[PDB]
RNA sequence: UCCUCCUAAAGAGUAACGGAGGAGCACGAAGGUUGGCUAAUCCUGGUCGGACAUCAGGAGGUUAGUGCAAUGGCAUAAGCC
RNA sequence: GGGUGAUUAGCUCAGCUGGGAGAGCACCUCCCUACAAGGAGGGGGUCGGCGGUUCGAUCCCGUCAUCACCCACCA
RNA sequence: ACGACCAGGGCUACACACGUGCUACAAUGGCGCAUACAAAGAGAAGCGACCUCGCGAGAGCAAGCGGACCUCAUAAAGUGCGUCGUAGUCCGGAUUGGAGUCUGCAACUCGACUCCAUGAAGUCGGAAUCGCUAGUAAUCGUGGAUCAGAAUGCCACGGUG
C-alpha cells in the first residue's frame, strides 16, 4: 500500500499558501466512497445479489452486504427495505487499496479517455469518475467475462468548495488534468 | 468464451484471434505472434501456454475502440455540423460510397419483417 | 485521390486570384462548373455557383480545401 | 349499528335529509424486552438506457413512519432492527 | 334534471386478489393465375383526460370529456 | 425554338417487392504447395518475352509476329500431402477508413486495378418453380466483341461426366 501513505504526506497539509484558514486542522480530509452496482434485469427475483456481491469483493478488500431500496424502483415489486442492488462503501486503508487497482491492473476493459476535468463542480469539491463497469482484472485464467457488472463513484469530503476540492483531488493517480 | 477480448468465440485460430473486438486487422493479427514466438497454428480456447496472455498491452497501446472510431472519423472532424456529403450521411445512418436503396438496404436500417 | 503539391487552377482563374482581395469592392465569381476544387491560393476570393436553378454565393474557408462547389451546390439530391 | 372533525356558546351534554368522511378485516408479526438506530420534501449531479429508475451532496424539520381510512402524540420513540 | 355501463390492434373484444397486453375477422406483403376465391408469411397499441389511495392503477377511489341506453317517476 | 455551339446537369435519384446474374452456409468441402490431361481466339500508337523496379496495380530497357513464327499463357477443376471437424468456422465478406496504380482537359458524385486495416449477415431455407433424353443435365476452367478509361450482361471453346 502506497498511495495512503502519499495522502498523509504530499496532500493538503501545504494548503494554508494558496487557502485562508484560522487552523491548520481545517485542510480537506476524504470521508467515504458510497459505490454503486445495479442489479438490472434480474430485479423481480434479485437472490443472485449475494452471488454478485461476492465479485465486486474480489476487487473490494470488504464483506459484501445487499444495498436496501429507497422509496421504491418504479413498478418491479419493490417495498421499503427491498434488496435491490450493492454499494459495500469504502472507509479508511479501504478506500486508496481500490485506487491501488483501478486502472493500474484492472484495465482491459477501459473506454477512450486521457484525463478528467479538474474545474468540475458540485459545491462542496466532491468529485466524481465515469467507469460503468467493474473493468475486469487479470488472473491466470478466465474464464470471467460474460457481462462484468456495473460500477459508480464519487467522493465524498470535508471541503466547503469546489476549488478547495480541487487541492484534495491530489489524493489519487487516476488521470486529471487542470 | 471471452478469452481473446470482447467477442464471444470459444475455440479460435490463432492468427485472427485478435479479431472483430476493434484494434488489430487481419495481417496484424499473425504479425503480433511472430514480434513475440507465439505459435501461428492451432486453434485456442483457454489462457495456456503464454499464446494470449502475452498480447494485452500490444493491441491496448494503438486506436482501440471508441479511439480506433475516432481515428477512421477524422474524414468528417470538418463536418461536424456542415453536412457537405460526407457531413449530412455521417450526422444519420446513412451510406457513402453510394447505395442502390431500390433493393439491398435492410442492412442499413433493419430486418425484413 | 493523386492531388499534390500545387493547385489546379485554369487561366482565366489566375486573372482573378492575382487581385482577391477586392472583394469588398468587386462582385462574386459566376461561375457553371461544378467538378472544380477549392484550393488555398484561391482564399479571399468571392465566388457565386449555378444550383441548376440560379447562382447562390458560397462562404469559403481554408477549412474546406480540397472539397469540389458539387458539394457546396449538391450533386444528385437525395438527402 | 359502530366510528370522527367543524358548526356547538373558554364547566358539561347538544338539534338539523347542517358542512364532511370511514369500519364490518388483518397481524406469530408490527406481539414481550434488553440494546442499537433515525425521515419526508425540494434541489444539484447522474450510466452502458430508460414510458417508470441509481446513491450521494445542498436546503429543511415533532412536514416520514405506525397493517388498513382519520386525527393527534411520538426519538424515552409507541417509528425499524 | 336524475341514472346504468363502457373507452385496449382498423372493427368485435378478452385480460380485477392490483403485476409492465392477447385472440378472431380484416389488413399488409408474397405464392397460385388477372381480380373474386384458394394458400403462405407478417404487422403495430396515446389499454379516454387530470387528481387521490398504492411499491405498482386502464385496472381501486373521485371528477371532467365522450357514447349508447334507461328515465323524467303522485295528486 | 424544344435547335446545337460552349461551360455544365440528369439518365447508377427509392415510401417495396420480384425476376436475372452470383457466392457462401462447405467435409462428396476449402486453402497453400506440388502435379496429370487442353481447345478456341485475339494480338504494329497491338500482344509484349528475358531482365529490372514497384508489397502490387503498374512502369522501364527491349526480342519477334501480322500469321501454324513471337507474345497474351505452365488451363482449372482432378489427383497427392498437410489442415479444418457446428465453430454464426482458416470460411464468407455488405458496410468502411487510409494509402498507392491508371486513363483523361477533368474521376468526389455515378470509374477501374492494387495493398493495408476494420467489420454485420449467412447453420439451410413458405405457399411454390425450372432445365436436360447423352458427350446432353451436372460443374470448373480459357477466349471474343464494344472501347480514352471500366462489365458480373452478350457471344465462343475445352475438362470430368
Amino acid at each position: 500500500a502506497k498511495l495512503h501513505d502519499y495522502y498523509k504526506d504530499e496532500v493538503v497539509k501545504k494548503l494554508m499558501t494558496e487557502f485562508n484558514y484560522n487552523s491548520v486542522m481545517q485542510v480537506p480530509r476524504v470521508e467515504k466512497i458510497t459505490l454503486n452496482m445495479g442489479v438490472g434485469e434480474a430485479i423481480a427475483d434479485k437472490k443472485l445479489l449475494d452471488n454478485a456481491a461476492a465479485d465486486l469483493a474480489a476487487i473490494s478488500g470488504q464483506k459484501p452486504l445487499i444495498t436496501k431500496a429507497r422509496k421504491s424502483v418504479a413498478g418491479f415489486k419493490i417495498r421499503q427495505g427491498y434488496p435491490i442492488g450493492c454499494k459495500v462503501t469504502l472507509r479508511g486503508e479501504r478506500m486508496w487499496e481500490f485506487f491501488e487497482r483501478l486502472i493500474t491492473i484492472a484495465v482491459p476493459r477501459i473506454r477512450d479517455f486521457r484525463g478528467l476535468s479538474a474545474k468540475s463542480f458540485d459545491g462542496r469539491g466532491n468529485y466524481s469518475m465515469g467507469v460503468r463497469e467493474q473493468i475486469i482484472f487479470p488472473e491466470i485464467d478466465y474464464d470471467k467475462v460474460d457481462r462484468v457488472r456495473g460500477l459508480d463513484i464519487t467522493i465524498t469530503t470535508t471541503a466547503k468548495s469546489d476549488e478547495e476540492g480541487r487541492a484534495l483531488l491530489a489524493a489519487f493517480d487516476f488521470p486529471f488534468r487542470k | 468464451a471471452r478469452i481473446a477480448g470482447i467477442n464471444i468465440p470459444d475455440h479460435k485460430h490463432a492468427v485472427i484471434a485478435l479479431t472483430s473486438i476493434y484494434g488489430v486487422g487481419k495481417t496484424r493479427s499473425k504479425a503480433i505472434l511472430a514480434a513475440a514466438g507465439i505459435a501461428e497454428d492451432v486453434k485456442i480456447s483457454e489462457l495456456s501456454e503464454g499464446q494470449i496472455d502475452t498480447l494485452r498491452d500490444e493491441v491496448a497501446k494503438f486506436v482501440v475502440e471508441g479511439d480506433l472510431r475516432r481515428e477512421i472519423s477524422m474524414s468528417i472532424k470538418r463536418l461536424m455540423d456542415l453536412g457537405c456529403y460526407r457531413g449530412l450521411r455521417h450526422r444519420r445512418g446513412l451510406p457513402v460510397r453510394g447505395q442502390r436503396t431500390k433493393t439491398n438496404a435492410r442492412t442499413r436500417k433493419g430486418p425484413r419483417k | 485521390r493523386s492531388l499534390k503539391k500545387g493547385p489546379f487552377i485554369d487561366l482565366h482563374l489566375l486573372k482573378k486570384v492575382e487581385k482577391a482581395v477586392e472583394s469588398g469592392d468587386k462582385k462574386p465569381l459566376r461561375t457553371w462548373s461544378r467538378r472544380s476544387t477549392i484550393f488555398p491560393n484561391m482564399i479571399g476570393l468571392t465566388i457565386a455557383v449555378h444550383n441548376g436553378r440560379q447562382h447562390v454565393p458560397v462562404f469559403v474557408t481554408d477549412e474546406m480545401v480540397g472539397h469540389k462547389l458539387g458539394e457546396f451546390a449538391p450533386t444528385r439530391t437525395y438527402r
